[PDB]
């Protein structure tokens, strides 16, 4: 996810993180579909799950 | 300080896996111009940390990247140039990396 | 000739530092946008001024601060004691 | 002693000029070794030993 | 008269030499022809006359 | 008085000294000296048409109120380290000076402001010989009768808020004095390429650690050395611009350098990454390797944001830094 | 090199540039740098 | 015996004579793209 957020940002496009996978995709809204920034995926390499 | 000798393979991959800001490799070497540019990057990086996650900063330096600009020398230059805005410390594990 | 032509002469008895003086005159002259000309063997070179008047380059005065006496060379005031000698020097 | 002599000759050589001759009066009553060796070391024109 | 100039002479000739060039540039017929001199450790332009 | 001699020695028009002789300031009145000089300028040099056309040829862009219209009273009165990167070749020197006074007055409305430091760089020869003229007018606009210097910064109070200003004119002459240690003779040739590195050398020696918050960019003379884009890529490289710095690029005539500028500054990280990268193979040659433009290349990871654009006059603000 | 004047990556690069530009003209030679023992705890004589 | 893009056996002759810094260096790299990406992800500016 860190890679997708940064790569997409670098290639000049808005990246949205769909929280709770398909549930988030079906329910929709700002609640599950949040716009993600470059600094928002900081140190995610170490993070598990 | 990174192992692997004249091969920059391990520092390249460790930079990707750890999220290091820079990796100094034997194939490229370390120029004073790049060192100054990279230090100014750090200066700006810390000036922009105001508000974001504090994840920490790494520079990976393969021992063979420079015989003159060594891990210890590089770090002292960072402190000199940082002008109290941040500090630099070395991490030299040694030829124990075998595992 | 676009620039200013400054002539440097070392005349009289030798004195250690004459070379340092020549090096400072030359290099400062060049820096300020002039052409520095050496006048060889004191006033004699100024009186018989032809091949005796040669230009000095920034590199010509290398290491002169540890040399002495003079690389321009010196000569006794003799023909420059007479008016016709000073006329020719002019 | 030979060193003292050569030190003087060296200083004499360290200058410019026509119509100039220089005399180095050397101590050494019986032998001409000092005169000869100074003459050799400093490539003197003429030695009186 | 021979040999390398001493510490002070190296300074004195280099400093007076630079000023000599300056004195040339800084000239006009109204300003008299000088002698680059030294007084209280200060380089001074005394009149040649 | 001593300045009027400098311009006649420089083969300049008497129109300048004639102005310095009629230049009066009644600092006892209600109108601030900045506007007294500003008014005097506009009426001695009849820049009426030049100010009108400068706007007209930029699609009625308010040149008089650029900062003013855009920012709120707070935003514009918070900007404290302004750095003007020379004059516009397209504008006359009297209009150029007027524009600096107008800018200064645009940053000094409120009497509830912190001090301001204004840096005006006269980067080429064609403008550099107007430094003392500029300085003398500044000396009067700020009214440095509070507590002029041959080499030094002008300190006064300015505008309608009598805001403390501390103005500094950086030029080849002040630079020439600095190097020869205030010695009388300074007539040695100084490259414009040499002037940037020396301006860099002073900031490094003074240990100055204040960030540029408003940058004035333009089309100077000697564009081979004093280019608009490269000028920015050096302040970007050296970490001299604030975290949210403003960049204003006023001009009239349109060049590739203006098109290359806007493309870089408005481009995506991948476009900037590559922009820098190309220039490097395309221009870095063994003979040219030493140059300041192959040491301080810019930062692709810096993110700008468009805030204004009214025909060839635009404002951009540093919105981010990717790391 | 003196304590009165700052020593850094830019100053050092400039010093190298001078030395480089000086040597690429030479054809008596041999150049020197004067380093004051107490000038920088970083950029030492060594 | 080696991994190439394929698990292949390469005769020592071609790798020693042509593919190696036989000398004191003991080592042309493949990881160039990995390098570009890690500089991209960290905002590094090269020269």
């Amino acid at each position: 996810v860190r890679a997708v957020v940064r790569a997409g940002i670098y290639k000049g496009c808005k990246v949205f993180c769909i929280h709770e996978g398909y549930e988030g995709l079906v329910r929709g809204g700002e609640k599950y579909i949040k716009e993600t920034q470059w600094h928002d995926v900081r140190g995610w390499l170490v993070e598990g799950g | 300080e990174v192992q692997g000798g004249n091969s920059g393979y391990i520092a390249t991959h460790a930079q990707l896996a750890c999220g290091a800001q820079i990796s100094y490799v034997p194939e490229e070497g370390i120029s004073l111009a790049q060192l100054e540019m990279d230090i100014n990057s750090l200066k700006e990086s810390f000036a922009n940390d105001q508000g974001k996650t504090k994840s920490g900063r790494l520079i990976l330096k393969s021992e063979n990247a420079s015989k003159v600009l060594t891990t210890e020398v590089i770090s002292t230059i960072i402190d000199d140039e940082a002008s109290g805005r941040f500090d630099s410390k070395t991490a030299i594990p040694g030829h124990v990396q075998q595992g | 000739e676009g620039k200013k032509k400054i002539a440097i002469i070392t005349s009289g008895g030798d004195a250690p530092g004459m070379n340092a003086a020549v090096r400072a005159v030359t290099r400062a002259g060049i820096f300020y946008g002039c052409k520095v000309y050496a006048c060889y063997e004191g006033y004699t070179g100024l009186v018989k001024g032809g091949d005796m008047l040669k230009e000095l380059q920034w590199q010509d005065v290398r290491g002169l601060l540890s040399i002495g006496g003079t690389i321009i060379g010196t000569a006794r005031c003799k023909e420059f004691r007479e008016r016709w000698g000073r006329l020719q020097a002019c | 002693s030979l060193d003292r002599i050569c030190r003087a000759i060296d200083y004499i050589d360290a200058t410019a000029s026509h119509s100039r001759a220089f005399i180095v009066e050397v101590m050494g009553r019986h032998c001409g070794w000092l005169g000869l060796l100074a003459g050799l070391a400093t490539s003197a024109d003429y030695i009186l030993i | 008269r021979g040999g390398a100039p001493c510490a002070f002479d190296r300074f004195l000739a280099t400093v007076q030499g630079v000023d000599a060039v300056r004195a040339v540039l800084e000239s006009t017929p109204a300003i008299p022809s000088p002698v680059i001199s030294i007084l209280e450790n200060k380089i001074v332009r005394q009149p040649l006359v | 008085d001593s300045i009027i001699r400098d311009l006649e020695r420089e083969n300049v028009g008497p129109e300048f000294g004639e102005f310095l002789n009629t230049l009066q300031t009644d600092l006892n009145s209600e109108k601030p000296p900045i506007e007294q000089v500003k008014s005097q300028l506009e009426t001695h040099f009849n820049l009426a048409h030049e100010t009108q056309e400068f706007s007209r040829k930029n699609d009625n862009a308010p040149v008089d109120k650029l900062l003013t219209n855009y920012y709120n009273n707070y935003e514009v009165n918070v900007l404290e380290f302004v750095l003007q990167m020379g004059f516009s070749r397209d504008l006359s020197i009297p209009l150029n000076v007027w524009f600096v006074l107008d800018m200064i007055s645009q940053l000094s409305t409120s009497k509830q402001d912190l001090p301001l430091d204004y840096y005006l760089v006269l980067n080429n020869s064609q403008t550099g010989k107007y430094s003392d003229f500029v300085r003398y007018l500044i000396y009067e606009a700020v009214g440095a009768e509070i507590h002029l210097a041959n080499r030094g910064p002008i300190r006064g109070n300015v505008g309608a808020g009598d805001r403390k200003i501390t103005f500094h004119l950086l030029c080849k002459k002040t630079a020439r004095m600095i190097l020869v240690g205030d010695d009388r003779e300074t007539d040695f040739e100084m490259s414009d390429r040499s002037f940037v590195t020396l301006l860099l050398d002073y900031y490094q020696r003074v240990g100055t650690t204040k960030k540029i918050d408003l940058l004035l960019l333009t089309n100077n003379f000697d564009t081979n050395m004093n280019n608009k884009l490269q000028q920015l890529k050096i302040l970007e490289s050296l970490n001299m611009l604030k975290s949210n710095c403003y960049v204003l690029d006023y001009q009239i005539t349109v060049d590739q350098v203006t098109a290359n500028f806007n493309s870089y500054v408005e481009g995506i990280p991948a476009f900037r990454r590559h922009e820098i990268a190309n220039f490097l193979k395309k221009r870095k040659t063994p003979k040219n390797a030493d140059e300041l433009i192959f040491k301080y290349v810019g930062r692709w990871n810096i993110c700008y944001q468009k805030k204004f654009h009214q025909g060839n006059i635009s404002i951009h603000q540093i919105s981010g830094y990717l790391d | 090199y003196t304590p009165e004047n700052p020593i850094n990556l830019q100053t050092v690069q400039e010093d190298i540039e001078l030395l480089t530009r000086t040597y690429e003209e030479d054809d008596r030679s041999g150049k020197i740098f004067i380093h004051n023992e107490k000038a920088s705890k970083v950029y030492t004589t060594d | 015996l080696g991994i190439h893009k394929q698990l292949r056996f390469t005769p020592i002759r071609q790798l020693y004579d042509f593919e190696s810094d036989v000398p004191r260096r003991m080592r042309n790299i493949f990881w160039s793209n990995v390098r570009e990406i890690s500089d991209m992800l960290s905002g590094r500016t090269s020269l």
